[PDB]
């Protein structure tokens, strides 16, 4: 057997600078117009018809502001194709309705495929197990929940996240004030677990560096070791004794400690996406029942809970009208929430 | 040996299944105050007027609250920066109604975890090890230190540091961002770098060890099996898995040498936070976030809005809604 | 080049500032060379303020933080701190750039020509890092030195034209000091007070005499702690207490500089005494306060009886009682109560804020600067936008308040992890496990299980 | 090593210069003329700093119906006269 | 949209004449505001006082009227209540007190002039948010 | 109040007297290898 197809995939899997693969074919130029796209927007292309912003460097924006935004509402779910019906074919029109803001999430998920195909490709050349890939399916269901099933769940694609630095802080604060989404158990596991994962980061690293054995008679350290050497370069038996003694507890097995490192922050990014699913429909954990039929009830019982309801509530009427043009609020200042002063 | 003698051998003695040392000394009594209070009130505590405006705020379980939305609450801003110990007040009603247990918890926890890592420095000392595992819990230590103590001795009071709660922790982020415009400073930035790459880095690290474990089981047991406590040869190929991920970007963005990989595990998230703790500790005395506000006109003078405005709008609705009666004057200062 | 590679010397390249540990006139160098450039930011920014200074604006509004400095010791300024000669700036700026040639000169000289270690060189100049006796006389000779230094601010202000003082009576003005507090009760009493709100402990100094007669003080005991130190030898208990090494030297002064950096943040912050307000602008609390007073005066104006107006929440809306009873503004400025400033000292009566002197004595001058320093509050964004976060560009400002206070806290932290850092290396250097495990001697494999 | 040129070596060669010291200045100012002829606007559509808006507008000129985008934007372009 | 020599077109006094600035005269006008004034008028409201603002409507109804060139000169070189009845120089930066705000003293009549000027186009460049406040930012 | 406050002022007086005479008794030579820190 060697046709086309096998000298094809002979040089597909050639031992080059970088690697290419079968995986290539659909990665390489994928995440390139990702890119390109978005440095091409945020260079040159504006929002003024779409959102009414400047979102370019060529407007005047910094690269704290700078963003590829999303098409307008009324677009509702539009694939938005370059020679579809809206933009018919016109590449500055296309720009203009936003077109730019569809053709990077869709070629960014194509590639993000290709990303994890890559993964797995290559692990199966060199003959190691695949759980980076494995791994990896976490920034994929963050990916695909955030930018893809929750705008389809709302109006349009206006509501997904906008790629941007400023934008994305918006994005932010709008989940804040609309979907009250610290209160999301789901978000909360997704932090323990965004934070967990950064401190087993953290602690295992300066573990190891701090077992170390005298390999070496330098003083910088980072000499003392040889990829091909077989023994630990540092002590897990020492390091197990002043875990326990400090903390009361220390992994004893190796695998296991990696393991974990692997489980704890991709588990929380799976677990953030869910929430996310949810807020795509507005199934929001935005109340507590009995905290709001206590509160209507006896005007002296005050939470943290409620007091951070009444921020929510401040930032849906003094954001809207700007953050949402379509709707065309116009609310007249005596109906404005506001305290004393303020 | 006489008695100090014996007393300071067994103090630092390797022996002990949970390590003393002279910093346990003092770590053990402080944090076991601050515990003990902690969950009194978290339990018992009746509602305490945070903002010293006799506006009593509920933060305990039979209070009316849950988990969720349950706090030790800060004390008054009618207290400010005074020093409000048990023996100060009147009485224990007075002690609670003007928030006394907030204060007691947040002093005694922060002397015993700055002792935990002193703890730390000594433990590593009596065991032959190198110090720096102290140096790294430095970051989530000075983060502590910004958001319950620095904080409030910027902005004059402990009403504003961190509640100690859930809920009360929100509360704290939300009316930051509208006083500091936080997302917008830098050094918050690199602590979501820092966080972020954190996890990231765990994760990566987790997989690729994983993936490059030696063969030493079978397939109906666990791998973890594979590896014994304390034995001297390496678990896993490092060799084969610098192979790959060397392959996966190219070969010089991987680590080949284990001490430089996992020095790098600990400073990324380690500095990141350091700087995330930097930000709220300077953003105590109010050099805030980048304000592009109206920073984009056009040939006329129109303000033409980018994404900084749009945050601006959020902003303002938490300024204008935040402790929606202790303003009197139209600037907020402090 | 001796000891400069990785395998001679044991340090890479990223730390190769340690390769300098043992070599002293290598190390001369190093220091003599750093000192010259501290010595060149202080003369080069000084000129550079000078040439961006516009003497009829507050000095607080263009950025300042150096002039600040030399105005306070009473130089080139007037009443209320107005500029009357810019020459003095002039002169301090040029004087530190031409000495840092000086010293860059020395630097350069023993960093790369002269002697790599001085103890073959001389006995005088040569030393070991653990000879006790040398250490603590070196410490000597630059504890006399630090003592002269707070001699030459003593003379300045009792025999070479004073300082400024915010509280001079009839306003701000330079003022020489003749009677600077000598009891120890007093100076040492400050030492003693506690740091929390409206003690304040050393940063609550609020008068000259007290500034002055304490720099006396410091004077004497460094003077005599330096004779100290050059007559005598580490004591046993001191001995068996310390590390003696280079390494660990080092740390305890990053120990000693973060707590003064954290101080320094303090005193930037609050006092507004060694800090002027005419120079360095408004303290927090002072414009909050002065925030208070301002709305306090128009509403008065306008016919409002101050001290009955009652508030939204039923404490007064202007006017109300701290903890201990004394009257004091109201609103959020609740909080700075222990704030104390020459425009509102007037006011004051033996139960805090007076009525009958708020509805009868306010001067013009009085509103006008709660005006002004309630509208120069230390608020502001790292772009310089002055204000609240919401504010809209227009106000080129940031208070030298915030840059002082907060990149004195970032300087402070950092120091303390370098204490952290070279104090547990110094430990295990001396100990002898700094480069890791004897495999052949892991002490946790000799000790017993924990269970 | 995977048998292309070490970078190390090109970016040392003096051919490697002779070539780049004209491909790279001569992209800058391609890109420079490409703002500086505001050809830019033009192939993007980004509005130039005089038109946001018309003289006495101040409404956005937002995008209301899908099908007709297109020429609800050349509409919005012809009432800037 | 442009600042043309319409916008820049604004009332010299009160009998109808109108004078029309360059668009430097509009630059030093606004520079000149924001460093005498904007510290309390950012955005043509008063922080000090914000029932007083710089609407041209407001200064239209004030003593005497305020919404002209002159009326503006005047006002900075002395100022008084809305109601004309009382001189504010002591409290109010102005020429006739510019002993006690030093920022004044450098402040010439063509300066005055730029102010003014700029104080009267503001609002017709950015309508509501000139002396609106924080709601409309 | 008085006798809470004398006995709390006792207690931390205690403990902080253990801290520091406890690090002046001979701490450097309270390590695994090298003890003559002196
Ligand atoms: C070995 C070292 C010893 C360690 C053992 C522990 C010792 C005890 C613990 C101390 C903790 C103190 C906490 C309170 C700090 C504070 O409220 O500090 C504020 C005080 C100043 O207090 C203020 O001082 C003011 C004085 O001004 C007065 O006087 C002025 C005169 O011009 C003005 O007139 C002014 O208007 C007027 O009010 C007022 O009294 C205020 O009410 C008052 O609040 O600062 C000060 O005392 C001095 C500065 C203290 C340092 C700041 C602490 C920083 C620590 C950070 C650590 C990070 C660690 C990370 C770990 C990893
Ligand atoms: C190779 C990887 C790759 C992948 C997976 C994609 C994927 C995509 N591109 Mg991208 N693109 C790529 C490379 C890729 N592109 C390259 C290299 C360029 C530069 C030329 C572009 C330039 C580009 C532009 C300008 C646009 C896209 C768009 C798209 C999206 C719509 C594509 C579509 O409908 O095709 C439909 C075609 C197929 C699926 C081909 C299938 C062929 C079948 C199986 C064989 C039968 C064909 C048949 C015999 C032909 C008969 C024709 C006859 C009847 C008339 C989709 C996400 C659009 C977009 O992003 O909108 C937001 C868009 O506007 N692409
Ligand atoms: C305050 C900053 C500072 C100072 C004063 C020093 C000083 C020193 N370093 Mg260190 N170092 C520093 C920062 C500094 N370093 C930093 C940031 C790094 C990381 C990049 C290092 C990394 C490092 C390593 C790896 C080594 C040193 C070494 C040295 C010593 C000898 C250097 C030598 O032989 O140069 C030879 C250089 C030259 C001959 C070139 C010219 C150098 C001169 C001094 C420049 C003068 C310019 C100036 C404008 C002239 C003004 C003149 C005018 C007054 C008349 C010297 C005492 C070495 C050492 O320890 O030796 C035992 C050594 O191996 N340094
Ligand atoms: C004590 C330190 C200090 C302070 C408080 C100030 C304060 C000020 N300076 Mg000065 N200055 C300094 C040092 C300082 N400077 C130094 C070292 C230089 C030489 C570069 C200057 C040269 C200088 C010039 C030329 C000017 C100023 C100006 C100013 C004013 C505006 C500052 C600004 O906009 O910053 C912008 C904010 C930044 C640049 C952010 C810096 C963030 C740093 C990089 C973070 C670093 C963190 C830490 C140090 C790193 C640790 C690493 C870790 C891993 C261990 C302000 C009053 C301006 C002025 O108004 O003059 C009238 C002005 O034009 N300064
Ligand atoms: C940190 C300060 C310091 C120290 C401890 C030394 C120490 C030394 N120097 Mg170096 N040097 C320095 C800074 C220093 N120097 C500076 C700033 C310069 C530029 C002028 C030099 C230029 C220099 C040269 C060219 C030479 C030395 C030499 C020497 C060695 C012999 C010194 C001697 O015998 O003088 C004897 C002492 C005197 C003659 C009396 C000095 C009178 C002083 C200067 C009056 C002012 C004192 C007052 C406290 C100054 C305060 C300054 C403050 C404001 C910063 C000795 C190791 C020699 C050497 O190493 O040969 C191998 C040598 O040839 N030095
Ligand atoms: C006890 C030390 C001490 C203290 C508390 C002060 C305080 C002050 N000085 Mg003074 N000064 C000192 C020593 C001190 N100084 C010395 C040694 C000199 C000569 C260099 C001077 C020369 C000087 C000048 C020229 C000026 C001042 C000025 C000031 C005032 C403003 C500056 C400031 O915020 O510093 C804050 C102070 C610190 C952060 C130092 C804190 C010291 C701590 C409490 C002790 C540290 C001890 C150490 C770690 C222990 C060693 C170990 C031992 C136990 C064995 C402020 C009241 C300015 C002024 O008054 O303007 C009118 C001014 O212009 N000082
Ligand atoms: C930079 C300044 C400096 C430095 C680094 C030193 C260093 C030293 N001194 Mg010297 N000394 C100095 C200035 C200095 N001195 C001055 C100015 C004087 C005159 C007052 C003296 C008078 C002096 C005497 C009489 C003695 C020393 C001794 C010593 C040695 C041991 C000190 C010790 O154990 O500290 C650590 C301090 C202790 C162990 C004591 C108690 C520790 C508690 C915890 C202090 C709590 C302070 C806390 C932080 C609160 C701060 C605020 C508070 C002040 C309100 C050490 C070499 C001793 C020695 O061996 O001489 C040969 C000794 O007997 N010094
Ligand atoms: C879209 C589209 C497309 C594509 C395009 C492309 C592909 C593009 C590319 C583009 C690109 C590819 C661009 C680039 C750019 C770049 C830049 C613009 C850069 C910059 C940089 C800088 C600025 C730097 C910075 C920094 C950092 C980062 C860090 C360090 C420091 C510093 C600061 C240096 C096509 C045609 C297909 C179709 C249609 C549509
Ligand atoms: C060792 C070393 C080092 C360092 C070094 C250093 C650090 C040095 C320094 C140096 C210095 C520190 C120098 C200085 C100099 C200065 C000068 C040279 C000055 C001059 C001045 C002048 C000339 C003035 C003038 C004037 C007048 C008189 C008047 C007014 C105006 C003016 C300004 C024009 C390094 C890192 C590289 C590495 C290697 C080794
Ligand atoms: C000038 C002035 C003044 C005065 C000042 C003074 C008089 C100061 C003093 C100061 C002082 C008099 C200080 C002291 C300090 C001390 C210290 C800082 C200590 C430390 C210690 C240590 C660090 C130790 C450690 C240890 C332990 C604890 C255990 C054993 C081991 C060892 C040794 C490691 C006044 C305020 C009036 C006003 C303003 C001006
Ligand atoms: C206010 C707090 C108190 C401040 C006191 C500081 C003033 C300076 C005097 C400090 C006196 C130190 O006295 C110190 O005490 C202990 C107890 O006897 C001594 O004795 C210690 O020696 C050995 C050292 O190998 C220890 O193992 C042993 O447990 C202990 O007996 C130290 O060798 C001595 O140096
Ligand atoms: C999917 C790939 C389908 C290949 S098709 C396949 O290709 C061989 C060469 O590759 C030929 O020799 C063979 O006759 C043909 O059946
Ligand atoms: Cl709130
Ligand atoms: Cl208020
Ligand atoms: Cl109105
Ligand atoms: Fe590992």
């Amino acid at each position: 057997e060697r046709g086309w197809f096998d000298i094809l995939d002979d040089w597909l899997k050639r031992d080059r600078f970088v690697f290419v693969g079968w995986s290539g074919i659909l990665l390489f130029p994928c995440a390139y117009l990702a890119l390109g796209g978005w440095l091409t927007g945020t260079t040159f292309v504006t929002s003024w018809y779409t959102h009414g912003l400047a979102s370019s460097y060529l407007e005047g924006c910094n690269f704290l502001t700078v963003a590829v935004s999303t098409p307008a509402n009324s677009m509702g779910h539009s694939l938005l194709l370059l020679w579809g019906p809206e933009a018919q074919g016109d590449f500055t029109r296309w720009c203009q309705l936003g077109g730019l803001w569809t053709f990077i999430a869709l070629h960014g998920a194509f590639g993000l495929i290709g990303f994890m195909l890559r993964q797995f490709e290559i692990a199966r050349l060199v003959g190691v197990r695949p759980y980076n890939a494995i791994a990896f399916s976490a920034p994929i269901a963050v990916f695909v929940s955030v930018f893809l099933i929750y705008p389809l769940g709302q109006s349009s694609w206006f509501f997904a996240p906008s790629f941007g630095v400023a934008a994305i802080f918006r994005f932010l604060l709008f989940f804040q004030g609309f979907h009250n989404w610290t209160l999301n158990p789901f978000h909360m596991m997704g932090v323990a677990g965004v934070l967990g994962g950064a401190l087993l980061c953290a602690i295992h690293g300066a573990t190891v560096e701090n077992t170390l054995f005298q390999d070496g008679e330098g003083a910088s350290t980072f000499r003392a070791f040889n990829p091909t050497q077989a023994e630990e370069t540092y002590s897990m038996v020492t390091a197990n004794r002043f875990w326990s003694q400090i903390f009361g507890i220390a992994f004893s097995n190796k695998r296991w400690l990696h393991f974990f490192m692997l489980f704890v922050p991709v588990t929380g990014l799976w677990m953030s996406a869910i929430g996310v699913v949810g807020l795509a429909l507005n199934l929001r954990s935005y109340d507590f029942i009995s905290q709001e039929i206590r509160a209507a009830e006896d005007p002296e019982f005050e939470t943290f809970y409620t007091k951070n309801l009444l921020l929510n509530e401040g930032i849906r009427a003094w954001m809207a009208p700007q953050d949402q043009p379509h709707e065309n609020f116009v609310f007249p200042e005596e109906v404005l929430p506001r305290g004393n002063a303020l | 040996a006489n008695l100090w003698e014996r007393f300071c051998n067994w103090v630092t003695s390797t022996d002990n299944r949970l390590y003393v040392g002279w910093f346990g000394v003092i770590m053990i009594p402080t944090l076991l105050a601050a515990t003990i209070c902690f969950v009194i009130a978290f339990i018992a505590a009746p509602p305490v007027d945070i903002d010293g405006i006799r506006e009593p705020v509920s933060g305990s379980l039979l209070y009316g609250n849950n988990i969720i939305t349950g706090a030790v609450v800060p004390s008054s801003n009618a207290i400010g920066l005074h020093f409000y110990p048990i023996w100060e007040a009147a009485s224990l009603d007075e002690w609670l109604y003007n928030g006394g247990p907030y204060q007691l918890i947040i002093f005694h926890f922060l002397l015993g975890a700055s002792c935990y890592m002193g703890r730390q420095w000594e433990l590593s000392y009596r065991l032959g090890m190198r110090p720096w595992i102290c140096v790294a819990y430095s970051a989530p230590l000075a983060s502590a230190f910004a958001v319950f103590l620095i904080y409030p001795i910027g902005q004059g009071s402990f009403s504003d540091g961190m509640p100690l709660g859930i809920s009360g922790t929100f509360n704290f982020m939300i009316v930051f961002q509208a006083e500091h415009n936080i997302l917008m400073h830098p050094f918050h930035q690199l602590g979501v770098a820092g966080v972020f790459g954190g996890a990231l880095f765990c994760a990566m690290h987790g997989s690729l060890v994983t993936s490059s474990l030696i063969r030493e089981t079978t397939e109906t047991e666990s791998a973890n099996y594979g590896y014994k406590f304390g034995q001297e040869e390496e678990t896993y190929n490092i060799v084969a898995a610098h192979g790959y991920f060397g392959r996966l970007i190219f070969q010089y963005a991987s680590f080949n040498n284990s001490r430089s990989l996992h020095f790098f595990l600990a400073a990324w998230p380690v500095v990141g936070v350091w700087f995330a703790a930097l930000g709220i500790s300077t953003m105590a005395f109010n050099l805030n976030g980048f304000n592009f506000n109206h920073s984009v006109i056009d040939a006329k003078g129109n303000v033409i809005n980018t994404w900084a405005d749009i945050i601006n709008r959020a902003n303002l609705g938490m300024e204008v809604m935040h402790e929606r009666n202790a303003h009197n004057f139209p600037l907020d200062l402090a | 080049a001796t000891n400069r590679d990785q395998e001679s010397s044991g340090f890479a390249w990223w730390a190769g500032n340690a390769r300098l540990i043992n070599l002293s006139g290598k190390l001369l160098g190093a220091h003599v060379a750093h000192a010259g450039l501290i010595v060149f930011w202080a003369g080069a920014m000084t000129l550079f303020e000078l040439a961006h200074f516009i003497p009829e604006k507050p000095m607080y509004e263009q950025g300042l933080i150096l002039i600040p400095h030399i105005a306070t010791l009473g130089w080139g300024v007037g009443p209320g701190g107005e500029v009357v000669d810019t020459f003095p700036f002039f002169v301090v700026g040029v004087v530190h750039l031409i000495s840092s040639a000086v010293l860059g000169f020395g630097g350069v000289y023993h960093a790369i020509r002269g002697p790599e270690t001085l103890e073959e060189y001389s006995s005088f100049f040569g030393y070991d890092w653990k000879d006790k006796n040398k250490m603590t006389t070196i410490l000597g000779f630059h504890l006399i030195v630090l003592g002269i230094g707070a001699l030459l601010l003593v003379a300045k202000a009792m025999f070479f034209g004073g300082l400024y003082d915010t509280w001079a009576p009839g306003g701000g003005d330079v003022r020489v000091i003749t009677n600077p507090t000598l009891d120890p009760r007093v100076i040492f009493g400050y030492l003693l007070k506690s740091p929390f709100g409206g003690e304040g402990w050393i940063v609550s100094v609020n008068n000259l005499e007290d500034v002055v007669g304490g720099h006396i003080w410091i004077g004497l005991i460094c003077i005599a702690g330096g004779i100290w130190h050059i007559l005598t030898t580490p004591f046993g208990w001191a001995r068996r207490a310390f590390i003696w090494s280079g390494e660990a030297y080092l740390s305890y002064s990053l120990g000693a500089l973060s707590m003064m950096g954290f101080i320094a943040t303090c005193f930037v912050w609050f006092n507004n005494t060694v800090y002027p307000s005419e120079f360095y602008g408004p303290t927090g609390p002072e414009a909050s306060q002065a925030q208070a007073m301002t709305f306090l005066i128009r509403d008065q104006k306008l016919g409002a009886n101050v001290g009955s107006a009652q508030g939204p929440t039923g404490l007064g809306k202007y006017l109300m009682r701290s903890p201990t009873g004394e009257i004091i503004f109201g609103g959020e400025t609740m909080r700075f109560w222990d704030f104390r400033g020459p425009w509102l000292e007037p006011l004051r009566g033996p139960n805090g804020l007076d009525l009958n002197k708020i509805k009868n004595d306010i001067q013009p001058w009085q509103e006008r600067r709660a005006a002004e320093y309630m509208t120069h509050a230390p608020l502001g964004s790292l772009n310089s936008v002055g204000g609240v976060a919401t504010e809209i560009n227009s106000v080129n400002f940031v208070s030298p308040r915030s840059w002082l206070a907060t990149s004195h806290f970032v300087l402070a932290f950092f120091f303390l992890v370098g204490h952290l850092w070279h104090a547990g290396r110094a430990r295990a250097a001396a100990a002898g496990f700094e480069k890791g495990i004897d495999r052949e001697s892991e002490p946790v494999l000799s000790m017993p299980s924990l269970d | 090593t995977t048998g292309e040129r070490p970078f190390s070596d090109i970016i040392t060669s003096v051919r490697y210069w002779v070539i780049h010291s004209i491909t790279i200045p001569a992209l800058f100012i391609a890109g420079w003329l490409f703002v500086s002829t505001g050809l830019a606007y033009d192939v993007f559509g980004t509005p130039r700093p005089d038109s946001y808006y018309a003289q006495e507008q101040r409404s956005i000129p937002l995008v209301t119906d899908r099908f007709e985008a297109k020429q609800q934007v050349e509409t919005f372009l012809e009432q800037l006269k | 949209a442009e600042l043309t020599p319409e916008v820049l077109t604004v009332p010299l006094n009160s009998e109808g004449k109108t004078i029309t600035l360059t668009e430097k005269q509009y630059l030093e006008g606004k520079r000149l505001f924001q460093y005498a004034c904007a510290s309390c008028h950012v955005g043509g409201i008063t922080k000090t006082n914000p029932s007083l603002d710089l609407r041209t409507e407001t200064l239209a109804l004030a003593t005497p009227p305020r919404d002209n060139i002159e009326g503006l000169v005047d006002y900075m070189k002395n100022p008084t209540t809305y109601d004309g009845e009382q001189e504010i120089a002591e409290v109010h930066p102005s020429l006739r007190s510019a002993d006690i705000f030093p920022k004044m003293r450098n402040l010439t009549e063509k300066d005055l002039v730029a102010i003014a000027g700029h104080i009267l186009v503001e609002p017709k460049i950015l309508g509501d948010k000139w002396g609106g406040g924080k709601v409309y930012y | 109040m008085e006798t809470l406050k004398i006995t709390v002022y006792i207690v931390v007086t205690f403990f902080v007297l253990l801290f520091v005479f406890g690090f002046l008794s001979g701490d450097p030579a309270r390590n695994p290898k090298r003890k003559d820190l002196e």
